[PDB]
């Protein structure tokens, strides 16, 4: 169909976060066999392989921001690949990896659809600047490069000269905030970005939150929706093998309801699955649950309803 | 057909794992829960773990919980099973097979029919050595007996196996290959192949052609009388 | 951990009529176990999948019954290609216990081993060791003894035995206890006798030599 | 400076733990995940566990899971590490050091630079005894040699 | 558990030019490991923190490269205070494996040990034991042997050796195998020779005495 027409982009990338091991994100998810789990239902599955990311040894850092240039080269390569696969009319499934990849993901998606919107599901806002950071890790700084309102507030980071800020403060909705920096919360209150922390989800319920989210983004104008997802926004009871484990996250049922409502919009146009670290699994059972969680999220993004799904023909024959 | 390609026969001293590719073929995956079963030679079998193919439910058996780790590779339907802190108890032919998944949509099986062919794993601290064959192939005239037998003494080799043939496999009658009875001394197993010639064969030499290819050693022998 | 006890430990039958086999469970499996065909040096093969019903290309003769403690496996029309170690194995209880082993032999008659002791080579004396090899050959059944005699001293522990499989041709067996000694203990004695006691033998046959004879 | 005061060198026979105060100093706590590493003398080093300072994430290493317990004392920034059912393998100088927390707000470190000074722990069932010196300090005239040694 | 293999096991260099060291990883660490300065009897000290970039007061000469399997550590301007056991150690994978050990020695020349055997004291004979101590002293390198001879009987196991560190002054070494015996086995013999084989020695030097001589 128009929905569940998939270009698969694997990015075995880790250089925007400290703990190496999310390079085996697409490796484990492909050996979890997301492709075959799509191929039952009417999915136009087409992988495009993994991207060859060069290793620049002289990736000289910024003041606090470390590894700018290899990350910028990675996201520029990924922006080309995402724009390429969205020329195909597919839905850009990109998965890594960490949030630094989402820069080029949203970039190449905005090259095709400049009118997009972002649902950034994450424990964090990841809205840090090079100035307002504490770690300098670019997986904590993807969003600030992509916001038009932080133009001039973004320093000239080596490797991100190609980056064009493509969305506005109204173009993005956060869901799942429970680990927010004072700089992050100050910027969030500064730009007036619509968000949904764990407080409002516990207040309204996940149905009312998803209702208000789709009313905010698609109630004005039906536009392509780029769900960019972090696994730590779900509770680490389900996803302990994530890079930034923060307790008190969303439930597995809640995330499945989110992705089912996104599929029932049908305006999903790009999916980003990051922070998948099998090396942070204390048991392989932890890895197994986390990977199955991410796969089931992706399947419910591409039509796997919990109520059941069938090919529209008679079965009583 | 519904088949399993196991790979491959490998030994470790006490060390790291012998993670086996259990390559499935012919039948669809994510519907057919694949097990693993060890069997020491000359012993009964021991089921030791069985994943569900998708949503991997481990179900590791008793006495190794723990030491075993099993993974799935449903890109290309191979499966895997490791071991941790390997030990001389793990001298066993490891078979993977398929229980069938006990989910809801999986079809009914209980009986292990993809069967894997087996994988030689002996956990072993011996070093790779050719045999030290200490034969006797005399001219069937030891004291007085007509059908006086002869046989070589295939001693102190590692790993398995030796390949022994009498006179490049010429003498096939009387061939009784004794299995690799394993030394407690150096884990260098012992075998012998014998034949029974007659005393009217005294002007004939008999060469056990002992060829131990995992050490790439080739042994040819004969023994005569003592004047 | 339901113990599966196979009531025939082994079996020997010259090829013929019903050769029915048995396995008992420690609990009520209730027709939820399978029968297997581990051939020697081979992968096992499924015979019966759920206490009956003759799995998927089994020829004509391999029925079985049970339901639900003591199960049967009927080898009715023997067909001597079917000489293999057989296995009951429960499935519908974890962990999944196998049976004991049902080595099916051939029952020709009880024959005598042609016993042949062999001195160690002088090449083994060049190695500083000594292994005395006492044959048994072309006999039936495997029920034998070897009593090593080192200037007539009943010794063991220095001796590893070696059991051939039953031959397809003459259904026989062959043994070799390997009295592996040091060269020093070898030089201490000459009379190296091998008291072999087998059913086909009328006597405990003591095959001997002297150190330096042959 | 960024320093660690370890305390203190102590032996146990096979018995209870040798819980070491790893007193941090000079640098702020709850931002800097502190590890522990054992090293037997004349041997390589073995990292054995590392808590996050706040929201203590244990990350105990292989072969002792189990026997080790690590705690935090961020009133005064000392840290602790015990052992259970002590054993003669535990003849090792225990170093505490700091990985740096792998949270979100913690700054980037991977390299263990508060370094602790070490702590002598030998697990030991011997009793405290003076030496039994059985010397030879002769008058360098044993047989004929000029520079005849003694000890 | 990525194995870190340091390609120089040890190193000896009389103080001078580039003394670059190497460590290899079992996987791709990708510039995420560190270099260390475990001095003898000391706490280790950080040299390089992420494959380069010369951590926080390192003087002038301690660069390194890598990215991302086999890493280098350049000791370019040797400065002989820097004689210490060095360590690569991965970090961005758990568990966090160290390297092997990079004992940096000094390469003066190969010298001969001044070998001095010592009888046990009669005070040790008052203790009911006996420990024969055979010196090695003022030599290079550590590659030596001690073969104890007890009325010329090649013995070991009763002997514990003892390796000095390399001296700051003359870069030498000193050994002492300590042939700890019982008093009873001591009284059985007199000729207590100590066959010392070292590279600086032209011969296997056998330093001896008799029980009751000195
Ligand atoms: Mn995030």
């Amino acid at each position: 169909a128009k929905s569940r027409t998939i270009g698969i982009i694997g990015a075995p990338f880790s250089k925007g976060q400290p703990r190496g091991g999310v390079e085996e994100g697409p490796t484990v998810l492909r050996k979890a066999g997301l492709l075959e789990k799509l191929k039952e239902q009417e999915c136009d599955v087409k992988d495009y392989g993994d991207l060859p990311f060069a290793d620049i040894p002289n990736d000289s850092p910024f003041q606090i921001v470390k590894n700018p240039r290899s990350v910028g080269k990675a996201s520029e390569q990924l922006a080309g690949k995402v724009a390429e696969v969205k020329k195909n009319g597919r839905i850009s499934l990109v998965l890594g990896g960490d949030h630094s990849l989402a820069i080029g993901s949203i970039s190449g998606h905005a090259r095709v659809h400049p009118d997009l919107g972002v649902i950034w599901v994450d424990a964090h806002t990841d809205i840090n600047t090079p100035l307002t950071t504490t770690s300098g890790n670019l997986h904590g700084q993807p969003v600030s490069f992509l916001l038009k309102e932080l133009k001039g507030k973004i320093p000239d980071v080596p490797g991100f000269s190609w980056v064009t800020p493509c969305i506005s403060a109204k173009d993005i909705v956060y869901i799942g905030l429970r680990d927010v920096d004072p700089g992050e919360h100050y910027i969030l209150k500064t730009l007036g970005i619509k968000y949904f922390s764990m407080t409002e989800v516990d207040r309204l319920g996940i149905g009312k939150v998803m209702e208000e989210t789709l009313s905010y983004l698609l109630g004005r104008k039906k536009r392509p929706i780029h769900l960019s997802f972090d696994v730590d926004g779900l509770d680490p009871s389900f996803t302990p093998a994530t890079g930034t484990p923060v307790v008190g996250g969303l439930t597995y049922r809640e995330g499945l309801y989110i992705t089912e409502e996104i599929y029932k919009t049908g305006l999903l146009s790009g999916l980003d699955i990051m922070e998948v670290n099998p090396s942070l699994g204390k048991t392989p059972e932890e890895v197994t649950r986390t990977v199955n969680t991410a796969v089931a999220i992706t399947l419910a993004c591409f039509g796997l309803a919990r109520e059941g799904n069938h090919k529209p023909i008679d079965y009583l024959n | 057909e519904v088949q399993l390609v196991q790979s491959g026969a490998e030994v470790k001293k006490p060390g790291a794992s012998v993670k086996v590719s259990c390559k499935a073929s012919g039948y669809t995956f994510f519907k057919y829960g694949i097990s693993w079963v060890r069997q020491a030679p000359g012993q009964g079998l021991e089921w030791m773990g069985s994943i569900s193919p998708y949503t991997g439910e481990t179900h590791y058996a008793q006495k190794l919980q723990g030491r075993v780790t099993m993974t799935t590779d449903t890109s290309t339907s191979t499966a895997y099973m490791e071991l941790r802190s390997l030990r001389s108890d793990d001298t066993a032919v490891y078979y993977c097979a398929r229980e069938g998944a006990y989910g809801y949509r999986s079809p009914y099986q209980n009986w292990f029919d993809p069967w894997g062919q087996g994988t030689l794993v002996t956990v072993s601290s011996a070093s790779t050595k050719g045999p030290s064959v200490f034969p006797l192939a005399p001219c069937s005239r030891s004291t007085s007996e007509s059908t006086a037998a002869l046989g070589c003494l295939v001693k102190d080799y590692f790993p398995e196996p030796v390949t022994v043939s009498w006179n490049s496999g010429a003498l096939t009658s009387g061939v009784h290959t004794f299995p690799a009875v394993l030394q407690s001394s150096g884990l260098y197993s012992l075998s012998s192949v014998v034949t029974v010639p007659s005393s009217s064969l005294g002007t004939k030499t008999y060469t056990c052609n002992v060829d131990h290819k995992p050490s790439n050693t080739k042994v040819d022998k004969r023994v005569e009388s003592k004047y | 951990e339901i113990v599966m006890t196979q009531s025939p430990a082994t079996l020997s039958l010259s090829p013929g009529e019903r050769a029915t086999l048995s396995c008992r469970a420690s609990q009520s499996v209730s027709s939820y176990l399978a029968w297997y065909q581990q051939k020697p040096g081979q992968a096992p093969r499924l015979l019966i999948y759920d206490a009956s019903n003759r799995a998927t290309g089994i020829p004509a003769r391999f029925s079985g019954s049970g339901s639900g403690t003591d199960f049967t496996l009927t080898i009715s029309s023997l067909e001597p290609e079917d000489f293999a170690v057989y296995y009951c194995q429960q499935h519908s209880l974890l962990p999944r216990t196998f049976g004991g082993g049902t080595k099916v032999e051939i029952k020709r008659t009880v024959a005598a081993p042609s016993v042949f002791i062999f001195p160690p080579s002088d090449e083994q004396l060049k190695s500083g060791t000594a292994s005395v090899v006492c044959l048994l050959n072309n006999f039936y059944p495997r029920e034998a003894k070897v009593q090593w005699k080192v200037d007539n001293a009943l010794q063991s522990g220095n001796s590893q035995e070696s059991v051939t499989e039953q031959d397809s041709k003459d259904s026989t067996y062959s043994l070799s206890s390997t009295l592996t000694l040091s060269k020093a203990d070898y030089e201490k004695h000459k009379v190296y006798a091998c008291e072999v006691t087998h059913q086909g033998l009328s006597s405990p046959v003591t095959k001997s030599f002297n150190r330096g004879e042959c």
